[PDB]
């Protein structure tokens, strides 16, 4: 179990560790969160209580450094570092775990909704989609575009998802025109996943992170790309059996997770019931198509 | 964006610009089998492809064979309206392709959009004018070509006839709307008008009759007429 520690709590703030969330009044004696599971990434974000503007935070897995959070007065946010001193950062942790100034993360041992969530995540694809590569950890907020978005304007504090776009050169052969627009099937399987993903893990990682960025900072592109990578898939007819039934699981969870009041921002009606009711793969979802149809059927 | 009553000029303007209409590529005619079921059978359809500017007319025309042994033959129609208005534009010289391609029906959209992605400058667009170009095959020398055809064939008409000689292109762009939104709405009666007096004739390299300018006059008021009453035989009024 690792630990996230904090020089100070200076401004009243409300703290994400992933899937959970708690309140710190200002300057109170809050000193970091502690009993962070090893072996996921994990993400730690923050929403000010003066300014709900920007909800930013910082991707970053334990088992790649020291990692420690303190309140920069003049950019005026919480910035994730790293401290190269091991011996340093143990001494300094362990002084706050005796004096019990942090929170616990507070993982219910039945529970595997944070790895059903993350299960093809890995910090050294995140650092691939956000750029900045003299930290072990990617910082996101609510306002980053996607280079996507950028071509339809801050090239280095971009989200580098893949461009996905169904009437594209890359998307449509010669001479096929039609059969690749209304079957995707060559571009998921040749383009995308033999080409660009390599493999469907590294597919779903990208479509995982997505949505993470979506639920978490209400990033309008990570929500676009989601949505676009679930359509890519449903779209094509051809689609090996293990990946068709690993994107209902990975569905399921992030339907059971999202936040019932954001469900009308988040999901795209035209998406979702093209998906479960006119697509290749209307009847390949059973586990998605229940949970949907059971919390939002207002949706379809 | 799409075409309408405000950006009408538009048409006539010094940019290259088609219209695209679908409405007679996949044709049938639905009748009863022997056991009692229906079944169709295809006819032979045409694509038009109009320059409102100069009259040109690029009508292709669709032999029954290109739907043989498919499924799905309504959407395949469209993706192979889109095929054939590409190859069109490919075969043109660069300085005669349209900058503009605007479709009478928004279900042409994609289609010609993806087989028009090798052009990135040609805006495809729809229109939110109800065109009566379906009534094309109410124009008796088209219908004669398409129906006789026993291959694929791309045929050249000026639709305008000489009209350019003496009027505008909106001008004769509102003449042919209105001869063929008669020709849509009574296709008898219509007919009637455009040929009842014998010594008015169609020359061999024409579609319409050879009208006076005062002639014309009255044809357009006729065709005015016959639109406004058959509107009443529908609507009672
Ligand atoms: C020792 O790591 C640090 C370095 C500077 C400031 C604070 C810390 C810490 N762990 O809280």
């Amino acid at each position: 179990m690792n630990t996230v520690p904090f020089t100070s709590a200076p401004i009243e703030v409300t703290i994400g560790i992933d899937q959970y969330s708690f309140n710190v009044k200002e300057n109170q004696p809050f000193h970091g969160i502690k009993d962070i599971p090893i072996g996921h990434v994990h993400v730690i974000h923050f929403q000010h209580a003066d300014n709900s503007s920007m909800r930013y935070g910082y991707w970053f897995d334990c088992r790649m450094g020291n990692f420690y959070i303190q309140y920069d007065p003049k950019d005026g946010l919480y910035k994730m570092m790293e401290e190269r001193d091991g011996a340093k950062f143990e001494n300094i942790v362990h002084n706050f775990k005796e004096r019990q100034m942090m929170v616990s993360y507070p993982k219910i041992d039945e529970d595997d909704t944070w790895y059903n969530l993350t299960e093809f995540v890995q910090m050294d694809k995140i650092r691939k989609i956000v750029r900045k590569d003299e930290n072990q950890f990617s910082y996101v907020d609510s306002s980053m575009t996607t280079v996507q978005e950028n071509e339809l304007s801050d090239p280095a504090h971009s989200l580098n998802y893949t461009v996905i776009n169904f009437k594209s050169r890359e998307a449509i052969r010669p001479g096929h025109e039609m059969e690749d627009f209304l079957d995707k099937s060559y571009y998921l399987n040749t383009v995308m996943l033999q080409g660009i993903f390599k493999n469907s893990s590294n597919y779903f990682g990208e479509l995982q992170f997505a949505f993470l960025n979506a639920m978490f900072f209400g990033n309008y592109g990570s929500s676009l790309q989601w949505h676009a990578m679930i359509e890519l898939i449903c779209s094509s007819a051809t689609v090996p059996k293990h990946m068709l039934d690993k994107l209902d699981e990975i569905l399921y969870y992030q339907i059971k997770t999202l936040p019932e009041q954001y469900s009308d921002i988040l999901l795209n009606e035209r998406v979702w019931n093209i998906c479960l009711y006119s697509s290749f793969q209307k009847n390949s979802l059973h586990n998605t198509e229940k949970i949907m149809e059971n919390k939002y059927p207002e949706l379809l | 964006g799409a075409m309408n009553s405000s950006n009408y000029a538009e048409l006539f303007n010094n940019d290259i610009k088609l219209f695209v209409d679908d409405t007679n590529v996949y044709r049938v005619t639905v009748h009863k089998t022997f056991e009692g079921n229906v079944a169709t059978k295809a006819i032979n359809g045409c694509i038009f492809t109009l320059n409102p500017k100069t009259g040109h007319l690029f009508l292709k025309i669709i032999h029954t064979s290109v739907w043989a042994g498919q499924k799905r033959l309504s959407q395949l129609a469209k993706w192979k309206t889109a095929e054939e208005v590409s190859a069109l534009v490919r075969s043109l010289p660069k300085e005669e392709q349209p900058k503009q391609i605007i479709v009478t029906r928004k279900a042409m959209l994609d289609p010609l959009e993806v087989h028009m992605l090798d052009f990135p400058n040609i805006a495809i667009r729809p229109t939110e004018l109800r065109l009566p170009f379906s009534a094309a095959m109410s124009i008796d020398k088209l219908s004669d070509v398409v129906m006789k055809a026993t291959e694929p064939q791309m045929v050249l008409f000026n639709i305008y006839d000489d009209w350019l000689d003496r009027i505008s292109s909106y001008t004769a762009f509102s003449r042919l709307t209105l001869l063929l939104r008669a020709l849509k709405t009574n296709e008898e009666s219509a007919k009637m008008i455009l040929l009842s007096d014998p010594t008015i004739t169609i020359k061999s390299y024409h579609l319409w009759p050879s009208f006076t300018d005062e002639q014309w006059i009255t044809i357009e008021s006729q065709m005015r007429d016959l639109i406004l009453t058959e509107y009443g035989r529908k609507y009672n009024v």
